[PDB]
């Protein structure tokens, strides 16, 4: 019925079914730069399937005790076959991306997290007087953790989860385009996020259009005898990717 | 206009529709309005939703930063300086805060007030004080002394002003590089991340410089400028969560671990 | 060339004038009015269109 | 020249007015715009939005996630009462910091309903019913089930939909209510009282917990802006 | 036009009408003029009633309140602070409780003022001052110092303005919770009638804060400041009395027991 | 966009004009005019109507 | 100007004994304490003649 | 004569202006 | 209007078209654009050109020139005056001499400020200060005392005015003898070139003088006033090559050898 | 009162000038 | 008398008036505007044209 959904793009597809409906955007279905809207004189490039595809990062394990886990982007996907390669040669490049968050578990099991992506997700230093490190923000395909007390460090990301890693109340994360996944309702949640900026290209490797974080509100709980092993899997597809300034690779 | 929704009256209801139940999980709120659930009478209401426009949230003026001078010192070190900067008002950073992006123009006034140190001279009538307030882009000529002749102003706009007149009052356009401010930026300056993290890699926005233009008196007096800030025309994308933390800095978002709200003595407690 | 619209007025109980002297719209006063509004941007941002009375699932 | 006379007010400096002003910068070319997804042109675009309510305020549960479930459980005995809160969104400890709160926070004044949803999170194999509901002033809160029916409610009846929503009618001899406490624009009480229990299998988890989650109502708005006590610096930050 | 009603002429009547009596007792009043009582002759009278509208009666500033505030102080403690609260003034009150309700706009003005302090220092010439009115509506943030940051006034409105210059003016439009401001209110704040008794329970209407925005000099000063209100566009309903008591608080209603009239030798004396 | 009016005089022995400047009608002038009159509601509540000339009882 | 730019005015509703103008009290009556005996004024008898 | 109000901004010198004179 | 032109979509060339190619010998530029020499896309180049127009380039009210003037002196030897030269300020100066004939109107405005001097003097209240500035044209009378009967005006056009005030403005329409004023001149005063060389041959613009208006008082004062000029409706021909060696002397183009740029490690190092 | 601004120059007295009195 | 003119704005997202108070043209305010530009004088100060697409001898 409605709980049931197939998503093509290039040459991968993913069947799900017990899911969400397809959150979108700001109601906003990704699309290539027009005339009107645009910058660099360059013909870009466009790979079309050769980046639009799927990309699957690292499964993590979803412990009753986990505060939750981040991925940045740009960052995530650096290294994603000829979407990591396009980036790498090119000084400007613009992408919208599906997001598929999968956690399947028995009837038996309860718990639900929320799957929310939120743009310009700038992190806050656990030491007051100083900035994160690169790989406290980000590890490519591998998730950043969150801590559940006040965390510490020079370098390190105050990544208490109650403030979202910036600040914030967690509980208010829903503003940003999200979707939840509640072992009771469904198995899967997809979210669509445009490109959002404040220019109509910038550089993928200085910047992170937006960070998606996956947060156990209600922490996963069983019975003995249960499955204990109760992953979380994410994939990822670019859409209607440009590339423009082909240069040195980085 | 911008009226609020009026309510419809509405009966028993014995049916197979549900707008009692939903699916949070689906990324939605529900549509459910009172007439769903309880017997209702008409309604013709009248209220708006004016004071909830943008632009009338943001269009007041706050202020943003203030500073001092003296017109006495050593070796012409009599001037004032600051960097344009909006992070450093806790109040007005707040409300600009909730938008990740936004596009306005911005109107200033200024409030400039003296008075007197303390002194052992005698004789010290003077004359009314006039005041220049300059304003140097990213790599203008800059003022070391209050005599320098980077205070002739050929170019840069400058303002002028003698006590006891109304305040001064200025608009500026918008000016950015790409087609919005950004409150937030999660990158690097540098493509190698070496550089600054965060905000303050894209503040680029000039630097103030004020000083007294008269001439010095025997009489020591100090001043000081307040700095409004006034939005405009503004348009804005993509709220944001407000923010729980207290600032700490203006260059950055480090924050100190906070509680997501008061503690009470139970969960069916009124007493909060 | 001065234009007339109506001021803010408290419902269920006006004209004024406004003209421009600068050159500069960045002179302007500022755009306070009505406006508009569209939330489902915000509260409905999704493909498949729910009906209030309806069960969501299904 | 045209002879004038000032009237008081003159040179005078309003933090909130509408005037013209000279231009720094004549003829000054400003850079385009573009489309930029999410424009908010209100705040009650935002208002309208829900968040999750950290409801469980333990002084404890403050600082964790656990501030925003609400405990629930198979009982022994019928009617036991599961929460409860007055109904004050610019004071309450259970709504001034959502978002309907934070806003509320910068009015002095609010009106309008108010949507509370309710998720049930606990596994597929468990089922039952609980009850919702609102009882306005003139009487204090409700000390039992039996006296909590006797207000608005809704039965809300856990099955495959995973959430049910109570809606707060607009009850007030005003148009308007306080942002702040008041005793005047009396709020009244949110409860909720179990229906029935909380009913599972054998091997499975009796406990479990629910999430609430608070937004506007499309009938709603707010009259004079404010500063917020939410925020304070002692000096300029650096 | 509000043209008084003018005068018929009227002959001898002889006959069963009779306009000269009837029954007081019925709760109106006699319709009885002239023309039914004494020959009369025609009069064409011009005047009007333009002075008696209600709009004439209230419009005009009336001193509400005023205080006061130093240059100097200890820990910051050199802000004045008020109320809003119209009744603690005899002659606006007397004149606004004639009427149980009213709508209304309200303008202010105010007069600010200031002189020296006996002191003992030479050279106390000074710049001209600079004043703050901000008002802060109830649950706003608030001022404890001077230099506190609530004074930023990012949202709450407030008027700077320096000495020598026409005296501050604005205008607050009706900002009642009902649909009119109560003059009156014979009830209590809370259910079990444990709070307080009267029209106190519906004053909240936040508070006015003022302070110089110099800073301190050597020679002392103290300020003081008017507040002034003139009511616009002003509906009332339902006439009272006016009060024979002289008015005791401005919170309530308790009265010092009064007679209805001066005295006299006799009921036939002309001496009053 | 001023509307024009007249000033009050004397009666048995004007014009002038009035702009509004502001886009909030509570920064418009006192509405200061004749009006009308209707004191029967205070000085004639009575269901059953008297008649000047008749008795006020039978 | 305005302190509060587009302020949202709380709509009328129909009070019953409206006054546009105070003759609408002046011609209104009402008991005149005519004996005015110094020992009477405090007293109700101030407004009875005998 | 015309009843008047001076805003902010009166009688100061601006080096970047357009007035007539 | 004056928008900047757009791009052109380019695809693939292969041909015996050769815009990558020229003679810069024969004196004009390439008028090649980007859809030459690489594939593009098209761009909808919204941008325009006004800030780069002359207009706008010089229209800034630049400080030219101040002096300074006393209220007691010797045998009344208390005024200031100047000869009218543009060339004294380094930046104004520059910026003109990028045209070599201009022709435009110039808008003045003066800034007049003063102070106390230095004194044993007690009792130095004093009334407000009123100034007169008078524009003598070549060959007008002089002033060669405050008191001189040269200062009663009938003619020659002056400004009074009263500290406290808003600054003094005048426009001056373009009044060369020639068509334009000439920034440059290559020759001699004189027929048998025994004059001076250069461009202080044709300045002949008169003088302005300046004094208090106000008798003395026994509290010594020094006062300064600044001069600002603001071309308008401006047209020029004949642009120049920017100078590169600082300005010596304001009545010729007398210089100091420059070098072309500030230098580096190699041809191909990236540190500049 | 219309709102005004006073631009420089103001309340100067030039002894070449057009003005009503 | 006044005209009618525009502000300028930005592109790809109005009207003021201007009187003349004095009888003097040096007494109004400066001529801002877009104008026009012809840079060939400049740029392409040659008797016979040179063809962009061409070899410049020959
Ligand atoms: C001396 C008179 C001229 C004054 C000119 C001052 C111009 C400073 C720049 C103001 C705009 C700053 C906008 C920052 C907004 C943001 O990045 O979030
Ligand atoms: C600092 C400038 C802004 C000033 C804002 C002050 C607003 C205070 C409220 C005034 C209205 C009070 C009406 C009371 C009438 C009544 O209840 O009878
Ligand atoms: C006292 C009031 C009147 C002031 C009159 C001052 C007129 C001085 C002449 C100004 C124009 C100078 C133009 C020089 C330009 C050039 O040669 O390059």
């Amino acid at each position: 019925s409605d709980r049931v959904r197939s998503i093509t793009l290039g040459n991968s597809t993913i069947t799900t079914q017990e899911c969400a409906n397809v959150v979108v955007g700001y109601g906003t279905w990704p699309t290539y730069l027009r005339d009107e809207e645009a910058t660099a004189e360059d013909q870009p490039t466009q790979p079309d399937v050769a980046t639009c595809r799927f990309y699957t990062l690292e499964s993590v394990m979803w412990q009753q005790s986990s505060p939750g886990w981040w991925w940045k982007f740009p960052d995530a996907l650096s290294n994603m076959g000829l979407f990591g390669q396009n980036m790498q040669y090119h000084y400007l490049g613009r992408a919208g991306y599906t997001l598929h968050v999968q956690c399947n578990a028995s009837k038996f099991h309860q718990g639900c997290l929320l799957v929310v992506c939120v743009p310009e997700a700038e992190m806050g230093c656990a030491t007051i007087a100083n900035k994160p490190d690169q790989k406290s923000l980000s590890n490519g395909e591998t998730a950043n953790v969150f801590d559940s007390q006040n965390t510490s460090g020079q370098t390190a990301v105050q990544a208490n989860v109650i403030n979202a890693g910036m600040g914030i109340g967690v509980g208010n994360l829903t503003i940003f385009p999200h979707q939840w996944i509640n072992l009771r309702t469904n198995n899967s949640a997809t979210i669509v996020m445009p490109y959002v900026n404040s220019v109509p290209m910038d550089n993928m490797f200085r910047h992170n259009n937006f960070t998606l974080m996956i947060i156990p509100f209600a922490p996963l709980s069983y019975s003995t005898g249960a499955t204990t092993y109760v992953p979380i899997t994410v994939t990822v597809a670019p859409m209607c990717a440009e590339y423009n300034g082909l240069r040195l690779a980085g | 206009i911008a009226r609020v929704a009026d309510t419809i009256s509405s009966g028993p209801v014995n049916s197979e529709s549900i707008p009692a139940l939903t699916a949070a999980e689906t990324g939605h709120t529900s549509q459910v309005v009172p007439a769903d659930t309880m017997q209702t009478r008409h309604v013709k209401n009248y209220h708006s939703r004016s004071e909830s426009t943008v632009e009338n949230f943001l269009c007041r003026s706050a202020c943003v930063y203030y500073t001092t001078y003296k017109n006495h010192g050593t070796d012409g070190d009599n001037f004032a300086q600051w960097v344009i900067n909006t992070r450093q008002v806790a109040q007005l950073r707040r409300k600009l805060e909730m938008f990740t992006y936004a596009r306005f123009d911005l109107e200033l006034t200024f409030v400039i007030t003296s008075s007197q140190e303390q002194s052992t001279i005698k004789g010290q009538d003077s004359p009314v004080l006039t005041h220049q307030i300059m304003y140097v882009p990213p790599g203008g000529p800059v003022p070391t002394k209050i005599n320098s002749y980077s205070w002739q102003t050929s170019t840069n706009p400058s303002v002028f002003w003698t006590e006891g007149s109304a305040p001064p009052r200025i608009s500026i356009p918008f000016i950015s590089i790409g087609n919005a401010y950004s409150m937030f930026y999660d990158g690097w300056a540098r493509f190698d991340k070496q550089g600054t993290y965060g905000i303050n890699t894209l503040n680029n926005m000039g630097t103030l410089y004020m000083r007294h233009v008269n001439d010095g008196s025997p009489g020591p007096i100090v001043s000081t400028v307040r700095i409004y800030f006034k939005p405009k025309h503004v348009k804005t994308w993509v709220p944001r969560p407000p923010r729980l933390c207290q600032y700490q800095k203006a260059g950055n978002v480090n924050f100190e671990p906070s509680g997501v709200t008061e503690g009470r003595t139970e969960i069916t407690a009124m007493q909060t | 060339g001065a234009q007339v619209s109506t001021q803010k007025t408290g419902a269920h109980e006006i004209h004024y004038t406004n003209m421009n002297y600068y050159k500069d719209s960045a002179s302007n006063s500022a755009n306070r009015q009505e406006f508009a509004q569209d939330p489902g941007k915000f509260t409905e941002p999704v493909k498949d269109i729910m009906i209030k009375s309806m069960p969501a699932l299904n | 020249g045209l002879p004038t006379m000032l009237t008081p007010g003159s040179n005078q400096f309003l933090t909130s007015d509408d005037f013209q002003s000279p231009s720094a910068m004549p003829q000054f070319d400003v850079t385009p715009e573009m489309a930029i997804p999410g424009q908010v042109n209100n705040l009650m675009e935002i208002a309208e939005v829900d968040s999750v309510v950290p409801v469980n305020n333990t002084e404890g549960k403050v600082m964790s996630i656990e501030a925003y479930q609400i405990p629930v459980q198979s009982n022994s005995t019928n009617g036991s009462q599961v929460f409860g809160f007055p109904l004050i969104p610019g004071a309450s400890s259970v709504l001034n910091r959502t978002l309907l709160g934070e806003i509320l926070n910068y009015y002095t004044h609010w009106s309008g309903s108010i949507k509370l949803t309710f998720m049930f999170c606990g596994s597929a194999m468990a089922t039952g019913k609980f009850l919702l509901a609102y009882s306005p002033p003139g009487a204090g809160a409700p000390t039992t089930r039996k006296e909590a029916m006797l207000g608005t409610h809704v039965i809300w009846d856990v099955g495959l939909q995973s959430s049910c929503v109570l809606c707060i009618p607009w009850i007030s001899q005003t148009h308007y209510r306080y942002v702040v406490m008041d005793e005047y624009t009396a709020g009244g009480y949110i409860t909720c009282w179990y229906q029935t229990n909380i009913v599972v299998p054998a091997d499975t988890q009796s406990d479990c917990k629910i999430l609430c989650f608070v937004s506007a109502c499309n009938d709603f708005s707010v009259r004079m802006l404010k500063d917020t006590p939410f925020i304070k610096q002692d000096s300029f930050f650096q």
